[PDB]
RNA sequence: UAGCGAGGUGAGAGGUGCCCGUACCGCAAACCGACACAGGUAGGCGAGGAGAGAAUCCUAAGGUGAUCGAGAGAACUCUCGU
RNA sequence: UAUGAGUAGCGAAAGAGGGGUGAGAAUCCCCUCCACCGAAUGCCUAAGGUUUCCUGAGGAAGGCUCGUCCGCUCAGGGUUAGUCGGGACCUAAGCCGAGGCCGAAAGGCGUAGGCGAUGGACAACAGGUUGAUAUUCCUGUACCACCUCCUCACCAUUUGAGC
RNA sequence: GAGCUGUAAGCAAGCUUUGAUCCGGAGAUUUCCGAAUGGGGAAACCCACCACUCGUAAUGGAGUGGUAUCCAUAUCUGAAUUCAUAGGAUAUGAGAAGGCAGACCCGGGGAACUGAAACAUCUAAGUACCCGGAGGAAGAGAAAGCAAAUGCGAUUCCCUGAGUAGCGGCGAGCGAAACGGGAUCAGCCCAAACCAAGAGGCUUGCCUCUUGGGGUUGUAGGACACUCGAACGAGGUAGAUGAAGAGGUCUGGAAAGGCCCGCCAUAGGAGGUAACAGCCCUGUAGUCAAAACUUCGUUCGAGUGGAUCCUGAGUACGGCGGAACACGUGAAAUUCCGUCGGAAUCCGGGAGGACCAUCUCCCAAGGCUAAAUACUCCCUAGUGACCGAUAGUGAACCAGUACCGUGAGGGAAAGGUGAAAAGCACCCCGGAAGGGGAGUGAAAGAGAUCCUGAAACCGUGUGC
């Protein structure tokens, strides 16, 4: 699903813009890292954005 | 299920009349009825002994009445052969 | 009529149902052979059976509650 | 309908205007009635299994129910129809007199 | 073999055995081609004489005479023969 | 609805006569001889079609003419299986696919497991019969799986037959 | 309340004042397919297992119910592996699934033709379309607002502002908002200190977590100290009652028309009836009515102090890259997304279109909230200087049919006898078709290819 299991961050659409200001569609990916964490008190490899790991509240196992 | 659900009506034709000389009785039966159910039902209803049941499916005949096309019902015909030592139906 | 049928026991109804289904069977055979004069009887017997099965089922619903 | 089988009526409209008769049959679905001696027709019937002679036959044809009125019991003149309840049972009344029709 | 196991094995005798398809066309006027259309349609069997042969010509079993005809026997056109 | 016009056409092919039927016959039926196919134009059978099959009646339309006829109209009728083909047996390609993996969403992929003949496996033959079915009905003679109210023989009840 | 067994004539057999048919409320039954869910499958088929039941010596056969997956909850097992967990099993769940308005709503994704007289920024347009989620409405919403007054006091919607301000290859075009006037009106609950109880880690009396209380804000507030099912009514879903002329007479097949007279009217709506009806019928105005189910309505714990503590953090905000804002990166505030960086916390923070200062107004990073607004597959009642059969729906009719296409899909034609079938007995020609008479009828040259019956086109006769 390429979605952060904590924050819900996911791919989002928008534009490239050339110098000539031509718009073409692109996506912004979340900076997701597959990592072992407790998911209902069960160690599991899930996707977590770097941003959600930045604090250190989301504790790896 | 009731035996009388199984047998619907007798077939009265020249063919059916000829088979009755050979002690063979033709019935229309419920289209879901297997030939065991027909054997069981004929013995239950008429108090006869059945040698064999042969069974066939007829498709519906396409039909016309004026401007309206349709289809007769599907039929399941059973030919019930009684044993030689048996009462007639 | 149903008023009369409700006076009977379930067992007595189920016997009458069995008895009518035999009658209906015989009528259907008479109709096939072309012997049956009173064709209106077929409809009466079918509706009698229906009436009885309705009463039976009312009692099942009355009990299982 | 404001009249029924067996009612004495007067025909108030048609060729049979002013002719009285009894309603022999009612046809609620068509709002027509069959009145004795009224609106006779000559039916040219072929031989059948029932009638193997065939022939031309004078029979009543039905008329529209709004072309007949029931007669007042008292005066014997045409009346409009009302309804009162006697003995917990609704009856037609001649609006002209008050007398019950049926 | 692992297992299961107090009743088994074999042979008689008696018995039980359901559903779906089954018509008819199928090199065809019934299928695919708008048509009772010179086209297309997998497979099995496929006789005799002469023959290497399923070629070829004439026949067998069997099938068929083809859904507009009668004349006339010009030009011309087509298919053939000299 | 005209014109073109009573014109082009009527879709490969051998018929002839006698008899019949009938309101009506080149065209339907019967007979006779003739002719055509014959590794087919015969017999069987797929797929497909779906009653077109058989019988009786019919002739408006359909049929490139005609029509008494018909694959057409109307009525009735006709398809019978333990053993044939398919299922209650097997799997191939492929397809579906619990969980799973991947992906803005929809979804894509895929494991266990399934489905899936065009293949593997698997017990019935000859003759006869109807207007219309026939390894299906009937006759005769079989075979296969399973069952045990029974019969006989044999083996064994825990180093105990058997499955 | 007297007929009825639909279309559909008809024969047949029956039913019904001991109340039928018919209309309304509530039930029952409800094959198979379909989310389809026991497993399979080419939808409407096939094949099972488990209980229980029928039947059989028994096998075979039959009946009823149960048996999908995922989710939640509880229990029992607890691999590698010690504990354990993963996994497995069972039970309980009116838990989910699917459909549907061709509408309206909120999100995710998102064109191009086209315009710019070419075209790329721009437009078309956040449109069409696809996807997700709904709800009877949705969304929004109780000020980190609007403003710059003696201010205002949630949101939505309408009018206006205004084609203004502005944006814009400053081109084509795009285009507000606040004030003002209206519709409708409604405000609330948490998180946090802190308190009580309990559990947990004891770090060893510090911290964590559960439950309850407490508390809810801005010229701050708070903690914390002290102080007081029923009943009834009106509706809906069937119905009931309901005034007054066959008035005379004329024409006519028939009178609702003409002429001459009456009458009713809280009723002169409408439809029907043999031509045009307030008084013939069904009705209408008015007045009534419900066993049952259903809708709506009505009734039956506060001030004064402020030592401290608390007041939403990977948040606000910033850089980079995009999007949304009428606003195209611009002088570019405001809002959101990705990425990286990253506050303060009342001595605090946000906004007032870069930015700073001053002032003014507010208190974000939690949630809920009716009405005014949008729309109509439907149902009920009604309306129209809307259509009248090539029109009006594609469809007045057995039409999404026939027919066409492998499929998605495309998609017709076709209304009128008569007041009533009285739908032509009988005779004659003909195999029939079809005619000629005779009948019926007002009319048959209204005879089913049946109201009228134009033109093209086809004929017969003949004056020139
Ligand atoms: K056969
Ligand atoms: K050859
Ligand atoms: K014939
Ligand atoms: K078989
Ligand atoms: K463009
Ligand atoms: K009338
Ligand atoms: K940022
Ligand atoms: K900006
Ligand atoms: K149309
Ligand atoms: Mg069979
Ligand atoms: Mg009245
Ligand atoms: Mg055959
Ligand atoms: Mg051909
Ligand atoms: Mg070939
Ligand atoms: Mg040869
Ligand atoms: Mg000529
Ligand atoms: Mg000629
Ligand atoms: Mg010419
Ligand atoms: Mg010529
Ligand atoms: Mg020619
Ligand atoms: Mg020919
Ligand atoms: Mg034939
Ligand atoms: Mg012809
Ligand atoms: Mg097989
Ligand atoms: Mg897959
Ligand atoms: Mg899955
Ligand atoms: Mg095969
Ligand atoms: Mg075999
Ligand atoms: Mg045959
Ligand atoms: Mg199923
Ligand atoms: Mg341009
Ligand atoms: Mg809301
Ligand atoms: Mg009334
Ligand atoms: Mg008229
Ligand atoms: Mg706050
Ligand atoms: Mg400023
Ligand atoms: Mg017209
Ligand atoms: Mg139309
Ligand atoms: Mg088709
Ligand atoms: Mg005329
Ligand atoms: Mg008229
Ligand atoms: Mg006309």
């Amino acid at each position: 699903a390429r979605k952060c299991v904590i924050t819900g961050k996911k791919t989002t659409a928008g534009n490239n813009r050339s110098h000539a200001m031509n718009a073409s569609k692109r996506t912004w990916g979340a900076n997701l890292q597959k990592v072992r964490i407790l998911v209902n008190g069960k160690p599991k490899k899930v996707y977590v954005s770097a941003r959600a790991l930045k604090s250190g509240k989301v504790e790896r196992v | 299920k009731d035996p009388r659900d199984v047998l619907k009506r007798p077939v009265i034709t020249e063919r059916s009349a000829d088979l009755m000389t050979e002690k063979k009785y033709t019935f229309e039966v419920d289209v879901r009825a297997n030939k065991t159910e027909v054997k069981d039902a004929v013995e239950s209803i008429f108090g006869v002994k059945v040698d064999k049941v042969n069974i066939m499916n007829y498709k519906g005949k396409s039909k016309r009445v004026g401007r309206y096309t349709g289809m007769t019902s599907r039929r399941r015909k059973a030919i019930v052969k009684l044993t030689a030592d048996s009462k007639e139906i | 009529k149903a008023n009369e049928i409700r006076d009977l026991t379930t067992a007595e109804i189920e016997q009458k149902v069995k008895s009518l289904k035999e009658e209906l069977f015989n009528l259907r055979f008479q109709l096939a052979t072309g012997q049956l004069e009173n064709t209106a009887r077929i409809r009466e017997v079918r509706k009698a059976i229906a009436r009885m099965k309705t009463v039976i089922r009312e009692r099942e619903i009355a009990a299982n509650k | 309908m404001h009249v029924k089988k067996g009612d004495k009526v007067m025909v108030i409209s048609g060729k049979d205007k002013g002719k009285q008769g009894t309603i022999l049959a009612a046809f609620p679905k068509k709002d027509r009635v069959l009145v004795e001696g009224v609106n006779m027709v000559k039916k040219h019937s072929k031989p059948t299994q029932a009638n193997p002679q065939g022939g031309i036959s004078n029979q009543e044809a039905p008329i529209h129910v709004s072309n007949v009125m029931p007669l007042d019991p008292k005066t014997g003149e045409v009346t409009r129809v009302g309804y009162k309840v006697e003995d917990g049972k609704k009856v037609r009344v001649a609006k002209k007199s008050g007398q019950v029709l049926d």
